[PDB]
């Protein structure tokens, strides 16, 4: 019977996410190289005990795209490993000196971490969430709700 | 109910009616019971004569343990040829009844009690043989250990009385032990049944009920049943053991003890069901507590005055 | 209850309260009608990205959000088979009352134990800070509610054991 | 399916009829009532049901009827009523047996959903059929179970304690668009008898005494102004009814015009109610005239009566004469326009030996069928889809 | 909404749930003519009720159907309830649930006939019978206290702790404002004035309601009145002649503190209150002493709260604060608290309903209204 | 961090390992309403536990699930454990390993059932059950001594030498604080004060804690109290009434030294302590006499360490020193020592883990714990 045939999907094509969010102006191998330069700096900053500078350097660029899940998950592995190695007393002094765009990137990537607890320690991500929202306010979560879907 | 009745309530009420009735009508009534048992009650030749017949999957095992002798002792002249598809049968003639309301009542009770009477013969065989072993052990206390060791294998009864329960029992000179090789196949009843079987065994460790049979539990079988055919140690069975000592089947107490031990797993099954109704009332009470946490999000406004049918009211 | 749950329920509270910036919005696909857009998904520009807050692999929130509606769904602690039965049935009594708890769904979304839909109309007609207080007070208490129900089940298993075993 | 006999439970507003498929009567017929209490918690174990609940009002239990106006409305009490039905009275294990349940044609999707979860999760039955109740009452009307005695077309008027509904069925199919319901049945005529005893200030107006005055003293007359006049003309029309009180002493009640005025509730529902106005003969006409034209002779030729509240003396004769009047006045309006006589239609209202419990006897006869286990929900369906499996209306047309 | 009918011994107080005060307040009286009805027509009636009886009283025998909180005449009580619904509130009782009230330790049959007449005469959809002192505690904004309620026919003490009543500690005393009116007739006779008829009993009730008061120390007031004009003052009868009274103004109310003035062998209202607190468990007594709640018209005397506090302070140990709560609206606190209760949402489940009465008979009240 | 509970017979002491004192200390009590709630919309609860049962006690019957260190009511013990986790410490029981605690010579079923409830009802990750007297040496900083532990339900002696317990020389006495409350209720009756209810027992427990002491020589103290009022003291009841107390102020605690006051045939705490030392091997006795440790609330009486040193000095040979270490924190020393033990790095392999329980059943506790 006719009632179940989807005509709308072919007679009125809906907006795509790239009609809402601008296309990435970098190729997949170009962003994969840019992150592969940063992950070794982020790992090295843990060994010198400077994990705060490990985050400040890792956070200087972020990968996005549905074509880059492998390097997005490698960047998230490094991000959660860096956040797990910062001492909990350093967080308030570091968060107040981040820009609004660095804060937006921190609260975005703690959200990607909280989505996968079998890989990532939620206990440190929730501690970071409490302190980032306490110091920078509710609007940083509002910017994550509104953020791009391929971050 | 906190406790199950031992007798079939339908057969009791029907016979209590027909034994009093001025004008008996015909009947043709198949009636279910627990443990896959079934009865047929009918008037197959006259409205005057009722045939009651029992069907029970373990009846051939029960005949090996002296069941026909006990059923002839209980039902006497009323015993009849078995009906087709039924294992035992009794014919009661409504013009041939006892002369008193109290003899009629205990006959209506006796016929309603028929599932626990057919199933009582292995327990009477164990109780009467324990009295022989008790007298021999009272004769020579140093020979008694060998009598108990041979009676543990030579005088053992096993009844595969339903496909997920084996009742195993034997006499020794001071006891009857009975093991329920017991299981719940329905998964929520297996989960609640673990709590019921655990708290059952822990109850017997408390001071208030030390007068009860000793109870033991496991999920391998008790040593003396491990090689009984159809017992199996990996097959999700638990094994509830009751040790009845001489005080639990004293002559004032034998028939109540038999009635009450046979219904063990039926009371546990029934209470695993009735516990869900309890959990559901426990739940909906705190659904009504969580209402009060949402009601504080309703902003306060006066409703217009309404009559009991909900029609608007125009006063005050 | 909130010492162990405090970091988690603070992240849930903060992001549920950010997510409830709701508005009246009529359908772009149907005329003279409005629908909770998170529940239909037919126009993606007015959907906000779905956010997961999590304490544990077993204890999780999904927050799905839109111009006129939030869907909030939770996985709750079920560390044994008694709790799996007790939780499932408690959520079924709670979702069976959903007309009187106006922000409940009648069914959970698949892989979640209970779910909530807060629409534009609920933020207009109810105190929305008391809606997020009800969500977090539900998440704070449900583990204590369910553990107390398995105490009542233990207590009944003792009632029938002592009643049975005392009439030999 | 299992080879064990299906279990039949007709849970009415007044009475529950419980039994096994293929028996010559229900095993139990008792009120759909629960007696409930109003350091371990056991007050949900302490209840009673049926005849044993009526004995408990003097022991301080609160009695309630969990079914009112045909519909279950207290699921705590209906779950406890079913567990006590299954484990005390029917003395059965749900895991071994398939069940036939019943409810009114109108009944909410919510009720069949709530019924399925109690049956499959509380009790864990092997399978469940929730039957359309008066469709079973058609099958109880047969002279025998043999296929040559079947009459698969007929209107069925079911009138129990809580609701009366008129169902058209043709060739075995229920014409769900044409169902009519009147919210008045055997309980509303008891409340009317009770109200009339109470208006005369009679020594007893307890509900049992008003009930017993329906069963014994009441009947259906032709016309209440002629019958009020007959209660002037003839003196032995007033009866005297002997009743025994709750505290155990005798009383005598004069019973008068409620003998005819109380069964008139079906033929003039403006006596009972502000909210329902159409009398039963006009309501049966509305069922057959909304029904397809080719089945109208069959639906008038076989108007089956069902449920205890159709048993009033002269009830089927009043329905037949008043419906024959409506039907022939409509046919004669057409003969008088056309100038030619019709063949007419015979209106037959059928009272039969199984009329008191026709839903249970039909449920027994239909659950005996070799195919029955294929029409049930099996618990394996419920393990996949849950209580939503029972939610869709069987009798009415569904969208989607 | 629901009706609240505080049908007390002396005044009927009636109105709607959620209203600030009762909108019907009238004498609990039926009057019947005692003289030769000679003029034909004239708008005459077989009997009169409430304010109509009170205004015609010079030609009527007046009688209350309720005495000591018990209905003695059900035919006249139906006449009063009819007057509440149809004349005074102007409602169909078949459209409204009714909250009724009675004193504790009443006959069981009073509750039964009261539920029967409400369902069978007035055809009510639902009803409840509340204990009057439990209602008066809602009107206090309290969930613990001891309520001393005294009306026209009965005085009672009910102690409640955190919403639990202690029913063993409940006290009743069949002495209240009608006994004080009868005693005021007996002592007015000593100064020169005889009041004898049921109509003259309403004049001396009106004297009691505005001349009488409670002395803080009775023997000092009695000596002050015996030695000065200063306690004496006057009242004007319907006939325009003047009554002067002195120690009769405080001797009448002192009967609540000294019941032996009317020949009773009982503790006064202060010591009955203390005996009720001392029947309660030892931990609750401190919060009962801090929450003595006064109610009913017989608590409306000037000085009675100051006297009650003085008397209970002498009985209790000095180590704690006795507090007497005597609101200016305590004339109506039972009705006020009934209008609170009848407007609560859990109470909507506590009503006896028509269907539930029809299934159970009038005994339903004993297993639902406590 | 681990949890640690002394589920004492009278108080729960609960908290986290490595903290200096219990986070939660509350009555080991469940209370249930004895009266009917007449007031609608009140916060009525099915039962109350701990400080909320103690606060509401005037309307509750109060029960202790533990009697003589044995859990007699498992439902009320589960209510208390649920209250420790979700209300008092407000942590989920699955998150922290829990050190529970027990008296020696208990029923083996008590410890198995406690183990089964923690792993299957509260789903704890790991747990242990320590002996209360072993923990009292950890708190005292000892590895040698004899601990006299006396709580609410049981008094016990455990001798330990250089970390080895001597389980044949362990003594139990089912006489401690509750038996002294029972006896003080009995001997209060002879001065004319009646304490009967479960709530009046809690007032008498408070009288015992506030006013009782141990008399260094009982017959000189009895002669002193017979000679003058100088030994008498006063207590004020919650009613504001005052009771005065004299020889029954020290004749109550003497039941520890004279168990025949409560009619039981046994040695007093000094003779069970000496008999425990004399059951030990002869070389260790000389060090046990110098290291008598006192613990638990029934060792808190003024003068008890002086009485105890006097009596042990009369029993023991005069050639060597008797020293008794009764520290001011000894009321919590079992919990303090449990916090030390559960905090040791060398203890972390000694827990029973959930994975190790469900391959062995609850009898695992008899081979992992002493
Ligand atoms: N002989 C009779 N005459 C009239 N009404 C009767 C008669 N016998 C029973 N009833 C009435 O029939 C009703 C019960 O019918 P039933 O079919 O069992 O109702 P239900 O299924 O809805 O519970 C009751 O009102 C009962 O009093
Ligand atoms: N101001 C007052 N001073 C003294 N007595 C009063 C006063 N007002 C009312 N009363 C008395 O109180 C009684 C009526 O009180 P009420 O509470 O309405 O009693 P009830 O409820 O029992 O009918 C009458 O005896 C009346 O005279
Ligand atoms: N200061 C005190 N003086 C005398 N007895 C005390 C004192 N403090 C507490 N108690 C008694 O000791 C009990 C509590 O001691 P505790 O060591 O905590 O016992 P438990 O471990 O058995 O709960 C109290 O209930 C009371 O009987
Ligand atoms: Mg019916
Ligand atoms: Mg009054
Ligand atoms: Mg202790």
């Amino acid at each position: 019977t006719f009632r179940t045939l989807d005509v709308d999907s072919i007679t009125e094509p809906v907006l795509t996410e790239q009609d809402i969010f601008p296309i990435r102006n970098e190729t997949a191998e170009q962003v994969q190289a840019a992150v592969s330069q940063l992950i070794p700096q982020a790992r090295s900053a843990i060994q010198t005990g400077n994990a705060l500078q490990g985050l400040k350097t890792l956070l200087s660029y972020v990968p996005y795209g549905n074509d880059v899940q492998e390097v997005r998950t490698q960047y998230l592995n490094a991000f959660v490993d860096v956040l797990s190695n910062i001492r909990a007393a350093d967080i308030p002094a570091f968060v107040k000196e981040c820009s609004t765009e660095e804060i937006d990137n921190i609260v975005n990537f703690i959200y990607r971490g909280l989505a996968n607890p079998q890989a990532y320690n939620s206990s440190v991500l929730l501690n970071w969430h409490e302190k980032v929202v306490e110091i920078s306010g509710i609007g940083c979560i509002v910017r994550v709700l509104n953020s791009r879907p391929d971050l | 109910m906190l406790s199950l009745d031992y007798n079939n309530i339908f057969i009791y009420e029907l016979l209590t009616e027909r034994f009093s009735s001025e004008n008996p009508s015909s009947i043709d009534q198949v009636v279910t019971d627990f443990d896959g048992v079934t009865f047929h009650i009918s008037t197959p030749e006259e409205k005057t004569k009722i045939l009651i017949s029992l069907s029970m999957k373990c009846y051939p095992e029960l005949v090996n343990y002296g069941t026909l002798d006990l059923l002839k002792q209980i039902y006497g002249a009323y015993v009849h040829e078995p009906e087709m598809g039924y294992n035992f049968s009794i014919l009661i003639d409504l013009q041939q009844l006892p002369a008193t309301d109290e003899e009629k009542e205990q006959l209506a009770m006796s016929i309603s009690m028929l599932k626990r009477n057919v199933l009582a013969a292995p327990f009477h065989r164990a109780f009467t043989k324990q009295a022989e072993l008790a007298d021999l052990a009272r004769k020579d206390p140093e020979n008694a250990p060998m009598l108990d060791k041979q009676a543990t294998s030579q005088e053992l009864m096993a009844i595969h009385y339903r496909d997920e329960e084996t009742i195993v029992l034997w006499p020794e000179h001071d006891r009857v032990t009975v093991v329920f090789s017991t299981k719940f196949r329905e998964e929520t009843d297996r989960i609640f049944g673990k709590v019921f079987l655990q708290e059952f065994v822990d109850a017997r460790r408390r001071p208030a009920i030390q007068t009860a049979p000793q109870v033991l539990f496991s999920y391998d079988p008790p040593l003396e049943i491990r090689d009984i055919q159809g017992i199996q140690k990996g097959d999700d069975f638990g094994f509830v053991t009751f040790v009845l000592f001489e005080r639990h089947f004293t002559p004032q107490n034998r028939e109540d003890c038999i009635s009450h031990i046979q219904v063990f797993r039926n009371t546990l099954h029934f209470h695993i069901k009735a516990s869900k109704a309890y959990m559901h009332q426990r739940m909906r009470k705190r659904v009504a507590d969580f209402q009060k946490v949402l009601n504080r999000a309703k902003p306060d406004v006066e409703l217009e005055r309404k009559t009991a049918t909900g029609r608007s009211f125009v006063r005050a | 209850m909130s010492n162990t749950l405090r970091p988690y329920l603070n992240a849930v509270r903060s992001t549920l309260t950010a997510s409830l910036a709701l508005e009246e919005f009529s359908s772009e696909i149907v005329e003279r009608q409005s629908q909770p857009e998170v529940e239909v998904g037919r126009s993606p520009e007015i959907l906000l990205k779905p956010l997961v807050v999590s304490r544990n692999e077993q204890e999780q929130c999904l927050i799905e959000s839109s111009v006129n509606s939030v869907r909030f769904s939770i996985r709750i602690k079920q560390v044994d088979e008694i709790e799996r039965i007790l939780v499932r049935k408690f959520m079924q009594f709670l979702m069976g009352r959903a007309e009187s708890f106006f922000i409940l769904r009648r069914k959970p979304v698949q892989g979640y134990d209970i779910s909530f839909l807060i629409t534009n109309y609920h933020t207009e007609e109810m105190l929305k800070h008391k809606l997020v207080d009800f969500i977090i007070e539900f998440m704070e208490e449900v583990d204590a509610e369910i553990s107390e129900m398995k105490l009542f089940l233990n207590g009944r298993a003792r009632l029938v054991a002592e009643t049975y075993l005392s009439c030999f | 399916a299992s080879f064990n006999v299906p279990i039949i439970m007709d849970n009415g507003t007044g009475y529950s009829k419980l039994g096994y498929a293929g028996n010559d009567a229900p095993s139990y017929v008792f009120p759909t009532v629960i007696a409930t209490r109003s350091k371990r918690a056991t007050e949900d174990l302490d209840f009673f049901i049926g005849n044993d609940a009526l004995k408990k009002a003097s022991a301080g239990y609160s009695l309630d009827y969990p079914i009112r106006h045909g519909q279950i409305e207290n699921w705590d009490h209906m779950e406890r009523f079913w567990q006590q039905s299954l484990f005390k009275y029917l003395r059965c294990e749900p895991e071994d047996h398939y069940f036939l349940l019943t409810e009114p044609p109108l009944n909410p999707p919510e009720n069949r959903e709530n019924t399925a979860e109690i049956m499959f999760e509380s009790f864990n039955c092997a399978g469940l059929y929730i039957a359309v109740q008066a469709v079973l009452a058609l099958a109880a009307s047969w002279t025998s179970s043999k296929v040559t005695d079947r009459s698969l077309t007929g209107t069925v008027v079911d009138s129990g304690d809580g609701v009366t509904h008129i169902i058209p069925v043709a060739e075995g199919y229920v014409i769900g668009s044409s169902i009519k319901t009147m919210p008045l049945a055997g309980r509303d005529v008891t409340y009317f008898v009770q109200s009339l005893l109470r208006d005369r200030n009679e020594p007893d107006s307890s509900l049992k005494t008003a009930e017993r005055i329906k069963e014994e003293c009441c009947y259906v007359c032709p016309d209440i102004v002629k019958e009020f006049s007959r209660f002037d003309r003839e003196p032995d029309r007033y009866l005297k009814y002997a009743s025994e009180s709750i505290t155990g002493h005798s009383t005598t009640i004069d019973v008068g015009f409620e003998r005819f005025l109380a069964p008139e509730i079906f033929f003039n529902p403006e006596i009972a109610s502000s909210d329902f106005l159409t009398p039963l003969p006009e309501l049966v006409d509305n069922v057959v005239q909304s029904s397809p034209i080719d089945v109208r002779k069959g639906l008038y030729k076989n108007i089956v009566l069902s449920g205890g509240s159709t048993l009033f003396k002269n009830f089927g004769n009043r329905l037949q004469r008043d419906l024959k009047r409506i039907v022939d006045e409509r046919i004669h309006r057409s003969e008088m326009l056309s100038g030619a006589k019709s063949g007419g239609v015979d209106v037959n209202v059928i009272s039969h030996k199984r009329q008191r419990n026709a839903v249970w006897f039909g449920g027994s006869l239909l659950a005996q069928t070799p195919e029955f286990g294929s029409y049930c929900h099996t618990k394996a369906d419920y393990e996949e889809y849950g209580a939503s499996i029972a939610r869709r209306y069987q009798i009415f047309g569904n969208s989607l | 909404t629901a009706l609240v009918c505080d049908n007390g011994s002396g005044l009927v107080k009636a109105g709607f749930a959620g209203d600030d005060a009762p909108r019907a307040v009238f004498p609990s009286i039926v009057g019947r003519p005692r003289h030769q009805g000679v003029m034909v027509g004239m708008g005459q009636k077989d009997s009169y009720v409430g304010d109509e009886a009170q205004s015609k009283r010079g030609i009527l025998t007046l009688k209350y159907p309720i005495e000591h909180g018990i209905i003695t005449n059900w035919d006249d009580m139906e006449k009063i309830w009819h007057h509440t619904f149809y004349n005074e509130l102007r409602v169909a009782p078949e459209e409204h649930p009714t909250l009724l009230t009675e004193a504790p330790l009443n006959p069981k049959a009073n509750r039964e006939k009261m539920t029967q007449i409400m369902f069978e005469t007035f055809n009510v959809p639902a009803m409840y019978v509340a204990i009057q002192a439990v209602l008066s505690l809602y009107a206090s904004g309290r969930t613990t206290g001891i309520v001393l309620d005294s009306g026209d026919g009965v005085t009672h003490n009910v102690p409640i702790y955190e919403g639990y009543a202690l029913p063993h500690a409940i006290m009743r005393l069949d002495l209240a404002g009608r006994d004080l009116t009868d005693y005021l007739m007996k002592i007015l006779t000593e100064r020169g004035y005889s009041f004898v008829t049921t109509a003259e009993r309403e004049i001396v009730r009106d004297i009691k309601e505005k001349l009488c008061y409670v002395a803080l120390d009775f023997e000092n007031e009695m000596a002050t009145a015996a030695s000065s004009s200063s306690l004496e003052k006057s009242y004007e009868l319907p006939d325009g002649q003047v009554i002067t009274i002195g120690n009769e103004r405080f001797r009448c109310p002192e009967t609540l503190f000294q019941p032996s003035f009317i020949g009773m062998e009982s503790a006064g209202i202060h010591e009955t209150t203390y005996n009720s607190i001392m029947k309660c468990d030892i931990d609750i007594r401190k919060d009962l002493y801090a929450n003595n709640v006064m109610s009913g018209g017989t608590t409306m005397y000037p000085g009675i709260a100051d006297r009650m506090q003085k008397e209970i302070t002498a009985l209790a140990p000095s180590t704690m604060k006795i507090k007497i709560i005597a609101p200016p609206e305590r004339k109506y606190s039972v009705w006020i608290g009934g209008s609170i209760l009848a407007s609560l949402s859990t109470f909507q489940q506590m009503w006896i309903t028509k269907q539930e009465y029809d299934e159970a008979g009038p005994s339903i009240v004993h297993r639902k209204c406590f």
